[PDB]
């Protein structure tokens, strides 16, 4: 009992913000944004990689 | 010898395509 | 010589030939440029 007290203690005076706005989301929708540019470079990498082994024949 | 000239531009071509195509992909699985 | 004319033909139609598969590297190869770039620049 006592331990859970502390808990409450220890919560009314650190904590108890009503919202929160950390708002992680510009990084993250940007990072597979990026990962999709990169996917974009992969792909048509290996085309070019198929068009010049045709060179080779 | 224009034609040797060619594929051997070519044979550059690929290997160095080739190793960005490894890289690129690399990039990709560590993520 | 007749026959001679005929092989610069059949080089000239294989060089033909692979100047065309040439061709479509740079439209691939400066396409990716292209892309690269204006994906790039863009940024934020």
């Amino acid at each position: 009992e006592a331990e859970l007290s502390a808990q409450i203690r220890y919560l009314t005076q650190v904590a108890t913000g009503q919202p929160h706005e950390g708002s992680s989301y510009s990084s993250r929708k940007d990072c597979q944004m990026a990962l999709k540019r990169v996917d974009y470079a992969r792909l048509k990498l290996s085309d070019v990689a198929r068009t010049c082994e045709q060179m080779l024949e | 010898n224009e034609l040797q000239r060619k594929d051997a531009l070519v044979q550059k071509h690929l290997t160095k395509l080739r190793h960005w195509q490894q890289v690129l992909e690399d990039i990709n699985v560590q993520h | 010589a007749s026959e001679e004319r005929r092989e610069i033909a059949e080089v000239n139609k294989k060089l033909k030939q692979k100047n065309q598969q040439l061709k479509q590297i740079m439209d691939q190869l400066r396409n990716l440029i292209w892309d690269i770039n204006a994906m790039l620049a863009m940024r934020n």
